[PDB]
């Protein structure tokens, strides 16, 4: 359902774009 | 007892993405993934889904064991974020604990991972 990393990246959509 | 939970809510959030619902869900388990941020495996009696994260304002509910494995809760406010890979993350902003883990006593039904 998602790595912890992309879950945490989802809190900051700018970070999610390049994760 | 699966009729005590909002069966179909997990599929509905994952598909329609609407946040105008107040689903009643069972907590299966809770894990810090980091000021700790808690990740929850939740069940609607039909499915389980682990892409749930608790707003840190609600951390005391976890730390004082009111939100804990097998408790039943009702979500009153949540946000949906959709990742590049198509996964959807639910942030739980407000909720009510309806029945303690101790009062429920079991995992309700036999939900399968979404």
């Amino acid at each position: 359902s998602g790595s912890d990393e992309e879950l945490l990246a989802s809190l900051d959509e700018n970070d999610e774009l390049t994760a | 007892m699966v009729g005590q939970l909002s069966e179909g809510a997990i599929a509905a959030i994952m598909q329609k993405g609407d946040t105008n619902i107040k689903p009643i869900l069972q907590v299966i388990n809770i894990r810090p993934i980091t000021p700790p941020r808690y990740r929850l495996l939740m069940s609607d009696g039909l499915n389980t889904l682990s892409s749930f994260m608790l707003a840190t304002q609600l951390n005391p509910l976890v730390e004082e064991e009111q939100l804990s494995s097998n408790c039943v809760c009702q979500i009153h406010r949540f946000i949906v974020n959709t990742l590049k890979d198509g996964r959807r993350v639910v942030i739980l902003m407000e909720l009510e604990v309806l029945k303690s883990a101790e009062a429920v006593g079991v995992k309700i039904g036999n939900p399968v991972p979404y």
